């Protein structure tokens, strides 16, 4: 009756809101800026010693299907958390007022449309990493494809038909796939379950062929190298805002599901197969990190870039070793705050003053803009991976894990710190350097909201950079959840 | 209590004018809605599927069936809610959808001829009542008769369903001819081992089959639900498929056959592909019909498939009804048209139906992604418990075809969308009279049901557990 | 006889708001040359030249890592190490 | 006429091949024909009254399938209703 | 073990085949027509349909008995490669060559597909949950597949995964005592 | 079984190889009925029993009634048309 009168009070505020104010930006920004003063609270009655989930609710039961159940049966959906599951979640809130924020001066027309599928799109990624069955992890790992077409298709930039069809398209293609994998996974177990799948072991006949249908699932998410066609048209075309939660949020995603998902239940079925991963991870840091230098859009060298991150990323996941792991971690936390900030550069701030997103426009923008330029030159800095930015402290786990579990293929990779540094700073002395354009007239400097965000996107890089054990104390367990060397 | 009012509204339209048959079908919608509301106990006879023999071995009564039987009057009521009441008080929408004398006459019978097939044992009562429903979309279809396209569609729908009459004829004639027996348990699982019935069982499914649309014998029928009334074909596209269906899932006469796992993937490859390049809607609406009753050839080569059946049935009905009236429901605000009988009929012509209303453009996305099986809607789990009873039984290129079959399947599904969020031009400011609250009210029903039939599901499982088992 | 309705009064549609000044000159090489290397992909063809690289990227330098990962597959084992001992387990 | 010459031969055969239960596929063919051999007919006393044809079927439509009658009433009035629904034009 | 194919016989045997469905298909191209047709144009105005159904059919069993033969085991393979050759007789038809090596690629894949699930378009009766011994094991029995353990024999793994990389026959902190 | 399967199949292939008129396909739909009569008949003779006489006596009325409702369904073609074409609906 209480949490019942709660809602009944919070719609009725909401509704007369809408009523008086014209815009519902503001309680948006107020409901997920309390998000954060809500899931802090959460980490602060966290207990670490354990490697245990700590809150755990299920929704939909048969004896209560309208909310919380206590029964000695249970078939409603499971959530929780522990220490990785949460790290991602403290990802996640920190992010969505900076994405509800980043279009504030920009949409103009039907705003509550746009604002209300952004915050909708940022809840259901809360909710994916709260999920406990293979269900219900996969039953909001596409409510979010319907509300990205349509977030791509209205608000997008111009060929925005293209980029909607392909984020429906390829993100549904390889996931069908993830599908049949998880039905067969519980027909043969009769479990959708995260806390017992450690005990089932399966014949290495069965095992195998399993792991093919989330293997070619997570090679679509994190978009490896027969994919990795939709990525950039679909970052080209997209809006601000989806944007920003595509590229930090969105594929962080596959690599929380190839530790939630695949290592536990199928440890016998990788160490036959993970070098098929150096492989295609290898052939996507030597492939997808070349192809970045002939590139005449903007903001596709900044997709290319995310691709090429997250292909260091899954050799550190799929390391079998220790730092690996952790390294995977940071990289996802890291990259998920210096990569929106890039996005924020392009089509942010440079799009909104000039409209056209081809390169060769754009040169000499220190002298009417030197504080941009110098969030060019210290946000690409921190893209390559230079020390004390926590880029590095991935990039350099990773790359280690990876050389554990293979040498050689670790010895090849090592050279995508060279492939990382050719594009960005061709591109960051392209735009900061020669004589102010003649196609470019003199516009405003970068303002006090976007200052605002990148400062935040920019501090939160450099404290994991000079501290990565801020985010220790949640990890250690994880750090071993996933070993399988006996 | 079909045969209650068929007798009584017979003679009640014998007398009434042309005027009264709107009322008639008001009359007839409430009596619908109160022999579904105060009879709706009779779950009750079954607890353990428990099933009845009545009439002398000649009608089943199971559970299965008593589900089938109540799931065709729910959708007459949408049905009959559509002809009684207007959809606005205009000189347009009077002489358009206008419902003719003897039609709530022959909606009734061929629900009688329906139900008379779900609930049968014999095949004398399956003879007389696919006839009784043959007939009946002979009629339905040619009630439109001052139309130069439905004369021609029910022309040509006579001598197709007559071929096809015939050859179940023919089946069951043979059946009778190896042995005495009529009824489908002579069978008994004895008879099969030591009987070569593949070809007569495969025959008599495939006469039925091929009335449906089982693609190689496609091409008749998207005619046909092109050519009649947009208001005559939901109900000759629904009625006709569920019946002959849960028939033949309720009686497993094809397991393993090869001849139904072909046509089941060429009816997914052609259903899929077919409806890539077309143009009008109603053409596209049939192609989704095909693929979607070919997720059905694959459950009757299946044993026990009365969860991924039932569940898919009414996932479909509802999705199904409510897309036709989203599109009888976008007919005003179009600029064009044409053709009395069938007022849109290019998927050209709902273009910027956003700017127009956003609502209706917000039940559309929601129905079009749960055709496509999109997780948090209802038209998800029919898919997932068809392939949990798939690749349950050993069917692995027909779970990949099904997964390739829905992916091209989509690519015409997300069309109709394409073209509804668009800038327009000429948007509506103020509209002077309003859609009735009714016929509106239906449609937001339906729509709920699918976004939120997620709740519901594990009761539903539970349930199912309890009264099917 | 068939028009919808005299109730209607349908008007044009804005997207509202400030017209913004041109700050861009477009130059029309720039333009059409950027919209001929986005849309790269409707206009390409097999040549000997695409199919040499076709050849390379996709087929031979997969290989090549898949001899060299699939080969020194657990050799190495570099965690300790003294004089004399044997560096690889094969 | 190439597609006649192929159906009367393959709709014939296969037209013939379900009255058998054995499984050659040519000796399901060949017991179609092989078939001449005279059927003996003896007397039993055991009927009493002219129970023809006609009152079995009228005892069988009347009690074991009444329900058969009483469908076929509903098709034979739809077939009175239906050229009716068609053919007026009323008013 | 297995048992090797005649190439010939089953090659002329589908040669036939072929020879038939070219036939029936050539009746039906001329009934399904339009225009002026006669008995003589059956395989006149063919469309050529008559070589498509000879030479994919004498093509892919050819292949098909060949690569079962000279790599003396049935698996998925066989049909890879008789897809390829399907599709080197259904590339042929359009003269370009990158359209033929297209065909010979996907056919072959498609087919492969196919042959590697059980070259079926129905189920196996047996070999699957419905009728094949499914759920944990009773007692210290050969985990078969569709079935679950606990822990696994490690003499098994050691087999299966190999000696390298992390998993040894011993684990490694016992392997390290103190006597 | 003879004579039923030749009305049958001819019958068959009466309907299906016409372009000339529209009641030839109405006869020989007619006449394909009368084959399957003529199989269940005798097979009710062989067999001693007459339940293929009660399907027979079923499919007579079904005959009729569908003889009835299809040239109704023919009368509402050529309503509104003028003449039925030859080469068909
Ligand atoms: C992942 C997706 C995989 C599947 C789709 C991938 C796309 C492949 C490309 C297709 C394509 O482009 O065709 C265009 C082509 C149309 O030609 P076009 O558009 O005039 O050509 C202009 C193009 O630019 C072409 O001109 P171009 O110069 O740019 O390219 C030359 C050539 C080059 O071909 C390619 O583009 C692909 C080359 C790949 C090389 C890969 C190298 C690295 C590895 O183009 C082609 O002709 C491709 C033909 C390939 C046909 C493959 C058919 C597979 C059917 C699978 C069904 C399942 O389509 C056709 O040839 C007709 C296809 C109709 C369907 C045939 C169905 C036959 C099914 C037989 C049975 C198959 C097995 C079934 C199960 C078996 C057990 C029962
Ligand atoms: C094995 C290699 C065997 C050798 C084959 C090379 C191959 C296949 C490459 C596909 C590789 C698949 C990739 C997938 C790999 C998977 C692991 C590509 O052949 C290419 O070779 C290039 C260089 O020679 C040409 O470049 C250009 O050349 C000049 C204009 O030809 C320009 O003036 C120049 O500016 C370009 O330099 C291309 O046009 C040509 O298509 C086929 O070569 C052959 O194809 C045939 C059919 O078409 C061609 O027939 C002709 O073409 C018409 C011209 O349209 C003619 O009018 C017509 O008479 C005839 O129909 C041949 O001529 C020949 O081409
Ligand atoms: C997610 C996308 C990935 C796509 C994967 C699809 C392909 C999966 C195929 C693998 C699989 C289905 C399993 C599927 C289950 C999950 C499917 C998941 C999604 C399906 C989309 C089909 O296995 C087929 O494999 C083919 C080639 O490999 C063979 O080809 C053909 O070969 C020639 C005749 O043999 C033909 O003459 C030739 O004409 C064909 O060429 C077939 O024989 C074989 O049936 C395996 O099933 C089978 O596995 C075997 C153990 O092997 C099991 O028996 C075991 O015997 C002992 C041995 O220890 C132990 O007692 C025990 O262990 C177990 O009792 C069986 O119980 C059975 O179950
Ligand atoms: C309307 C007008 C009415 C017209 C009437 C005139 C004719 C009517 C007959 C046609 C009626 C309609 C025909 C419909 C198609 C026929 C259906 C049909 O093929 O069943 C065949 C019978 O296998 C013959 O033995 C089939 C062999 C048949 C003999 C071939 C013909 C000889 C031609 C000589 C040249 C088999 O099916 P099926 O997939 O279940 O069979 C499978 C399969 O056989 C096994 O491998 C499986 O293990 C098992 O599970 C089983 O299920
Ligand atoms: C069957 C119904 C459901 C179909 C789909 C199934 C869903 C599962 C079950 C649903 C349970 C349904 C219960 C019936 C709900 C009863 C109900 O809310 O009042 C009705 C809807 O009344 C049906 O529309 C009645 C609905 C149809 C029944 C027709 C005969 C009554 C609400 O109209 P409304 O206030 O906007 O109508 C207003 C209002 O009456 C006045 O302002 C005006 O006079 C009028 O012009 C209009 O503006
Ligand atoms: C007061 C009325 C006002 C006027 C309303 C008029 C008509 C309302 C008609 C339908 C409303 C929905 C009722 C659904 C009943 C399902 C029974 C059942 O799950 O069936 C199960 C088995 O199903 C199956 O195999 C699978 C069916 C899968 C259904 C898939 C869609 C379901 C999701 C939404 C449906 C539930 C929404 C609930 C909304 C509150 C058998 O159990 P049963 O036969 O004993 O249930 C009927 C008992 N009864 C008659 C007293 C109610
Ligand atoms: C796009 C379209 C598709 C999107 C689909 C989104 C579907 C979302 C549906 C969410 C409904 C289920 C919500 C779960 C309930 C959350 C909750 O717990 O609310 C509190 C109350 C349950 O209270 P109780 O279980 O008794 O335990 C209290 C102990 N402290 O729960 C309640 O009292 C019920 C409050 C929720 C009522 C929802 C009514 C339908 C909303 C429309
Ligand atoms: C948590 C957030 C989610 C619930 C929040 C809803 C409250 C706010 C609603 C809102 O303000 O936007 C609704 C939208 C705008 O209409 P309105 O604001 O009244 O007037 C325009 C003023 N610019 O009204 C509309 O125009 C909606 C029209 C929708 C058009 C198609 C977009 C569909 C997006 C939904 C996805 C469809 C399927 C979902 C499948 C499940 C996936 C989760
Ligand atoms: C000893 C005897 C040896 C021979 C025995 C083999 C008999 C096989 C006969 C196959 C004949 C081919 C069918 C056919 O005739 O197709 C032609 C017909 C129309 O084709 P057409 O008009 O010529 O071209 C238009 C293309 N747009 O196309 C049609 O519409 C006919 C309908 C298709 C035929 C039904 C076949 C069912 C199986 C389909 C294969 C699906 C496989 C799924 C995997
Ligand atoms: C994009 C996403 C869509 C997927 C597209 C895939 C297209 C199809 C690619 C070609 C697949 C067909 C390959 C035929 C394999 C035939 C075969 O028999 O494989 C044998 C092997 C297991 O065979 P086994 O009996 O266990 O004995 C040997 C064990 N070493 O098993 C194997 O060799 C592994 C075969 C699967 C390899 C993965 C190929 C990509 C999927």
């Amino acid at each position: 009756m209480f949490l019942t009168s709660i809602l009944l009070s919070s719609l009725y505020l909401f509704n007369r809101i809408l009523a008086w104010q014209g815009n519902v930006k503001h309680f948006y920004l107020f409901a997920s800026n309390l998000l954060l003063l809500f899931i802090v609270v959460l980490y602060i009655n966290f207990n670490t010693f354990s490697n245990s989930f700590q809150f755990n609710f299920e929704l939909f039961n048969s004896l209560n299907p309208f909310g919380l159940s206590n029964s000695d049966i249970s078939n409603g959906l499971l959530f929780g958390i522990d220490g990785l599951s949460l790290t991602f979640i403290l990802l996640t809130v920190l992010l969505i007022p900076l994405t509800l924020l980043g279009n504030w001066y920009n949409i103009n027309f039907n705003s509550n449309l746009y604002y209300t599928l952004v915050l909708a799109i940022g809840l259901v990624i809360l909710l994916n990493f709260w999920a406990l069955d293979y269900i219900s992890f996969y039953i909001l790992f596409e409510a979010t494809l319907p509300l990205l077409f349509i977030l791509i298709h209205i608000y997008g930039s111009s060929d925005s038909e293209r980029a909607s069809f392909y984020v429906l398209m390829f993100t549904l293609s390889g996931s069908l796939f993830m599908l049949l994998s998880i039905v067969v996974i519980s027909i043969v177990l009769n479990t959708t379950n995260f806390i017992n799948h450690n005990l089932f072991v399966l014949s290495l006949d069965l095992q195998t062929i399993i792991w093919l249908g989330l293997f070619i699932a997570i090679m679509v998410k994190t978009p490896l190298f027969p994919i990795h066609v939709w990525l950039p048209v679909v970052h080209s075309e997209s809006p601000l805002a989806g944007s920003m939660i595509l590229a930090g949020l969105i594929l962080k995603l596959a690599l929380y599901a190839i530790l939630r998902l695949l290592l536990p239940l199928l440890c016998e079925a990788q160490i036959l197969y993970t070098p098929m991963i150096y492989i295609i991870s290898l052939l996507t840091i030597i492939l997808t990190s070349l192809a970045t230098l002939r590139q005449i859009d903007l903001k596709v060298i900044i997709a290319y870039s995310s691709i090429s991150h997250m292909g260091i990323a899954i050799l550190g996941v799929c390391s079998n070793t220790s730092l690996g792991i952790y390294g995977s971690i940071v990289l996802g936390v890291a990259h998920g705050f210096v990569s929106p900030a890039l996005f924020l550069i392009v089509g942010g701030i440079l799009y909104d003053r000039y409209h056209i997103r081809i390169v060769n426009y754009y040169k000499g923008l220190t002298t009417y803009m030197p504080q941009l330029a110098t969030y060019i030159i210290i946000l690409s800095f921190a893209n390559i991976g230079t020390p004390l930015t926590g880029n590095f402290t991935g990039e350099f786990l990773s790359l280690q894990g990876g050389f554990i579990r293979n040498p050689i293929i670790g010895g090849i990779s090592c050279i995508s710190v060279l492939l990382a540094a050719i594009y960005q700073l061709k591109l960051t002395n392209k735009l900061t350097g020669g004589i102010s354009s003649i196609y470019m007239h003199r516009t405003n400097d970068v303002t006090i909201r976007e200052k605002f965000i990148m400062n935040i996107l920019i501090i939160s890089t450099l404290i994991i950079g000079i501290c990565p054990q801020i985010m220790y104390n949640l990890l250690y367990w994880t750090v071993n959840n996933y070993i399988y060397i006996i | 209590m079909l045969i209650l009012a068929i007798i009584s509204l017979i003679t009640f339209v014998s007398m009434s004018k042309l005027s009264d048959n709107r009322a008639i079908i008001r009359l007839i919608n409430i009596y619908l809605i109160l022999v579904l509301v105060l009879d709706s106990f009779l779950y009750l006879l079954f607890l353990n599927n428990q099933t009845y023999t009545v009439m002398g071995e000649l009608l089943i009564f199971n559970s299965f069936t008593f589900y089938i039987d109540m799931l065709i009057y729910f959708i007459m009521i949408v049905i009959s809610s559509l002809y009684g009441y207007n959809l606005y008080n205009n000189n347009l929408y009077k002489t358009l959808f206008e419902p003719k004398k003897e039609l709530i006459i022959l909606f009734l019978i061929n629900i009688l001829g329906a139900l008379l097939i779900v609930h049968s044992n014999d095949f004398i009562t399956l003879f007389v009542a696919i006839e009784l429903q043959s007939y009946s979309i002979y009629l339905i279809t040619a009630i439109y008769n001052s139309s130069y396209k439905a004369s021609k569609a029910s022309m040509l729908y006579f001598f197709m369903g007559g071929i096809l009459s015939i050859l179940i004829a023919y089946s069951i004639n043979t059946y009778y001819s190896v042995l005495n027996s009529y009824t489908l348990h002579s069978l008994d699982s004895l008879i099969i081992n030591t009987l070569d019935l593949n070809l007569i069982l495969i025959a008599l499914s495939l006469g039925l089959l091929f009335k449906i649309g089982i693609a190689p014998l496609h091409k008749w029928l998207i005619s046909i639900y092109e050519n009649t009334p947009i208001l005559i074909t939901i109900y000759i596209s629904l009625i006709p498929k569920i019946s002959i269906l849960s028939y033949l899932v309720l009686s497993n006469i094809s397991i393993n056959s090869l001849v139904i796992s072909i046509l089941a993937i060429l009816t997914l490859l052609v259903g899929s592909v077919g409806g890539l390049l077309q143009i009008k809607i109603k053409r596209l609406l049939a192609f989704s019909g095909l693929t979607n009753a070919g997720y059905m050839m694959l459950l009757l080569l299946l044993n026990n498939n009365e969860f991924s059946y039932l569940y898919y049935i009414t996932q479909y009905s509802i999705s199904h009804l409510a897309i036709f009236m989203i599109i009888i429901f976008s007919i005003y605000y179009i600029n064009y048209i044409n053709n009395q009988y069938n007022p849109i009929i290019y998927v050209n012509q709902l273009k910027g139906l956003i700017h127009d209303n956003a609502y209706l453009v917000l039940s559309m996305a929601i129905v079009v992604f749960s055709f496509i099986g999109i997780p948090p809607l209802l038209g998800f789990f029919g898919k997932l418990n068809i392939l949990m009873s798939i690749l349950n039984n050993g069917y692995y290129f027909i779970s990949i075809v099904l997964i390739v079959a829905s992916l091209i399947s989509a690519l015409y599904y997300l069309y109709l969308l394409n073209v509804s969020i668009q800038d327009k031009n000429n948007i509506l400011i103020n509209s002077n009279e309003t859609v009735s609250s009714v016929l509106s009210y239906i449609l937001s029903s339906l729509i709920i049901l699918i976004t939120f039939g997620f709740i519901y599901n594990s009761l539903i499982i539970d349930i199912f557990n309890v009264y099917f088992n | 006889e068939l028009k919808p309705s005299s109730a209607i009064q349908r008007g044009p549609l804005n997207k509202g708001g400030w017209d913004a000044p041109h700050a861009l000159h477009n130059d029309g090489a720039i333009d059409r040359y950027a919209h001929w290397r986005t849309f790269y992909q409707e206009r390409f063809k097999y040549t000997r030249a695409t199919g040499k690289s076709t050849l390379i990227f996709l087929v031979a330098f997969p290989a090549l890592i898949g001899y060299v990962a699939y080969q020194s597959e657990g050799l190495f084992e570099f965690a300790g190490k003294r004089r004399g001992e044997s560096v690889t387990t094969r | 006429l190439p597609l006649v010459l192929i159906s009367l031969i393959v709709l014939t055969i296969s037209g013939l091949m379900i009255y058998s239960n054995d499984s050659i596929l040519i000796n399901k063919l060949l017991e179609a024909f092989g078939n001449d051999y005279n059927t003996i007919i003896t007397q039993d006393w055991f009927n009493i009254e002219n129970t023809t044809l006609l009152t079995t079927i009228g005892n069988v439509l009347l009690t074991n399938n009444a329900f058969i009658l009483l469908v076929l009433a509903i098709v034979l009035l739809l077939g009175i209703i239906g050229p009716i629904s068609i053919t007026m034009k009323h008013k | 073990h297995f048992h090797p194919y005649n190439t010939l016989g089953l090659a002329t045997q589908s040669a036939m085949v072929g020879l038939g469905a070219g036939v029936v298909a050539a009746a039906a191209r001329n009934s399904l027509a339009t225009g002026p047709r006669n008995i003589l144009t059956t395989f006149s105005k063919s469309g050529g349909v008559v070589t498509i159904f000879t030479g994919a059919s004498i093509a892919y069993v050819f292949t098909y008995c060949s690569a079962a033969n000279l790599r003396e085991r049935k698996d998925g393979w066989n049909h890879m490669w008789a897809g390829a050759a399907t599709g080197a007789v259904l590339g042929a038809r359009t003269k370009l060559v990158p359209a033929f090596i297209g065909w010979t690629v996907l056919c072959g894949a498609a087919c492969g597909l196919f042959g590697w699930t059980g070259a079926r378009f129905n189920a196996d009766r047996k070999a699957s949950l419905e009728q094949s011994p499914k759920g944990f094991v009773q007692e210290d029995a050969h985990q078969t597949f569709w079935e679950v353990v606990h822990r696994r024999p490690l003499s098994l793994t050691v087999e299966q995964l190999g000696e390298g990389r992390g998993i040894n026959a011993v684990p490694i902190a016992t392997a390290t005592e103190a006597p | 079984m003879f004579i039923g399967t030749i009305i049958l199949v001819l019958s068959f292939l009466g309907f299906v190889f016409n372009r000339r008129n529209i009641i030839l396909a109405f006869i020989c739909l007619e006449t394909m009925l009368l084959g399957i009569n003529l199989i269940l008949l005798r097979n009710s003779v062989l067999f001693d029993d007459i339940s293929g006489s009660l399907f027979a006596i079923v499919i007579i009325i079904l005959a009729g009634v569908e003889s009835a409702i299809g040239l109704s369904l023919l009368v509402s073609y050529y309503r509104l048309r003028g003449v039925i074409n030859s080469y068909g609906i």
